[PDB]
């Protein structure tokens, strides 16, 4: 929900650790059109 | 590669990635029904579908 997004050539990098990742909120977003996962099952993110 | 590669891209072949449960051995699934995420009903392309 960041107001400003960085450019493609200057993509911002953030590190997330030592917390619980809630993917239900990620699924709850409506304007999401393209969602591709490689190597893992998208529905198993809450378990892995 | 020299039999099943097209310069524009081979979209004739597909794989299934979204389904409620894993397949038991030697089971064939051919349905193209949309996938539902969570409990919200799905009627077409969009969120959770
Ligand atoms: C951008 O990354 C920096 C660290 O490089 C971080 O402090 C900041 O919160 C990030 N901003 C966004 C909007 O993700
Ligand atoms: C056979 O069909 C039933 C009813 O649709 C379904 O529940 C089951 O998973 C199918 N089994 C296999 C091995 O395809």
């Amino acid at each position: 929900n960041a107001t400003t997004f960085a450019s493609v050539y200057a993509w911002n990098r953030t590190r997330i650790s030592n917390c619980v990742a809630d993917y239900s909120v990620l699924y709850n977003f409506a304007p999401f059109f393209a969602f591709k996962c490689y190597g893992v099952s998208p529905t198993k993110l809450n378990d892995l | 590669n020299k039999l099943d590669s097209k310069h524009s891209g081979n979209y004739d072949y597909w794989y299934r990635s979204l389904r409620k449960s894993k397949l038991k051995p030697f089971e064939r699934d051919i349905s193209t029904e949309i996938y539902q995420a969570g409990n919200k009903p799905c009627k077409g392309k969009g969120p959770n579908c």
